[PDB]
């Protein structure tokens, strides 16, 4: 299971 | 024995030819087993293995709903580093990242990953501490800040340490059939003269999984690593791997050499013989 | 700056006359992602050939498999014929039965 992106570049 | 689960994400500007697409493919050890794909006609995140197929609507749901969300941070990303390393909006740029954790045979955490690249090379990633950030320069050195700030890697860590081993337990015990058993190589050399004072001779492995082997020429037992052409090691398509390695042999002189093959699947390396 | 397809040409299981097989065009070690492979019996391309999902290496580097089933026989000739930007020209593969 993988999760979201926590924050963009 | 030890077992990894990783994620692989690409996305790819296009100018002229509409947004990034995102691709996102899970993998435990060598096995493939979701994917997702914005260009589809319908994105959805897909089983692509057996075992992962008995998880429920809430699983594919909420993965799906996951990989549409990330599909459009990397389109920002992307602009973002357009600013970041002053390009212009002309060109196709590329970001990838790598998530995932190792296991023991036990199933405790043996490390965690979280990097990311740009046009193919290294731009930040997480350290093996779950703590801090490497940025392979000074636009990257920009999202270290941002991230520092927002403290990005405690909540990558919790991740590393909780979701991803615990779901890569239930993987590798849902699919132990398949994921805890190792294939051994079917090994042959075989003998191919090239002219009156040359001959070739290649060391085969097939059928085996996972890809990890070593294929090895020895000369009157000295490792003859400069001198033998080694191919990198290929899928069969069959959830099986390939591999040989060749030397070339003065005419006459064929059993003085000798090849070495390891695998997991191998209770003993073994050696072997071109043998007429 | 970029990185040119490594390119591999074989059969799933040994090859035998006559004897149902699949045809592998493993291509690697590229970037960027962006590649046209087609398999080709006698100089044709083949329809309807498949490939894996996208995917890379440690060093950033794409791989893909494209892949199709074929009955091997000895007049018949196989090869694969990948474009890339990093190159030229399409460069073309022949299959050969010990690589």
């Amino acid at each position: 299971f993988e999760d979201l992106r926590l924050l963009s570049f | 024995g030890s077992h990894s689960m990783r994620y692989f994400h690409t996305s790819v500007s296009r100018p002229g030819r509409g947004e990034p697409r995102f691709i996102s493919v899970g993998y435990v050890d060598d096995t493939q087993f979701v994917r997702f794909d914005s260009d589809a006609a319908s994105p959805r995140t897909e089983p692509r293995a057996p075992w992962i197929e008995q998880e429920g609507p809430e699983y594919w749901d909420r993965e799906t709903q996951i990989s549409k969300t990330n599909t459009q941070t990397y389109r920002e990303d992307l602009r973002t580093l357009l600013r970041y390393y002053n390009q212009s909006e002309a060109g196709s740029h590329t970001i990838q990242r790598m998530s995932g954790c190792d296991v023991g045979p036990d199933g405790r955490l043996l490390r965690g990953y979280n990097q990311f690249a740009y046009d193919g090379k290294d731009y930040i990633a997480l350290n093996e501490d779950l703590s801090s950030w490497t940025a392979a320069d000074t636009a990257a050195q920009i999202t270290q800040r941002k991230w520092e700030a927002a403290r990005v890697a405690e909540q990558d860590r919790a991740y590393l340490e909780g979701t991803c081993v615990e779901w890569l337990r239930r993987y590798l015990e849902n699919g132990k059939e398949t994921l805890q058993r190792a294939d051994p190589p079917k090994t042959h050399v075989t003998h191919h003269p090239i002219s009156d004072h040359e001959a070739t001779l290649r060391c085969w492995a097939l059928g085996f999984y996972p890809a990890e082997i070593t294929l090895t020429w020895q000369r009157d037992g000295e490792d003859q690593t400069q001198d033998t052409e080694l191919v990198e090691t290929r899928p069969a398509g069959d959830r099986t791997f390939q591999k040989w390695a060749a030397v070339v042999v003065p005419s006459g002189e064929e059993q003085r050499y000798t090849c070495h093959v390891q695998h997991e699947g191998l209770p003993k390396p073994l050696t072997l013989r071109w043998e007429p | 700056i970029q990185r040119t397809p490594k390119i591999q040409v074989y059969s799933r299981h040994p090859a035998e006359n006559g004897k149902s097989n699949f045809l592998n065009c493993y291509v690697s070690g590229f970037h960027p992602s962006d590649i046209e492979v087609d398999l080709l019996k006698n100089g044709e391309r083949i329809e309807k050939v498949e490939h894996s999902d996208l995917s890379f290496s440690k060093d950033w580097s794409f791989y893909l498999l494209y892949y199709t089933e074929f009955t091997p026989t000895e007049k018949d000739e196989y090869a694969c014929r990948v474009n890339h930007v990093t190159l030229s020209q399409p460069k073309i593969v022949k299959w050969d039965r010990d690589m």
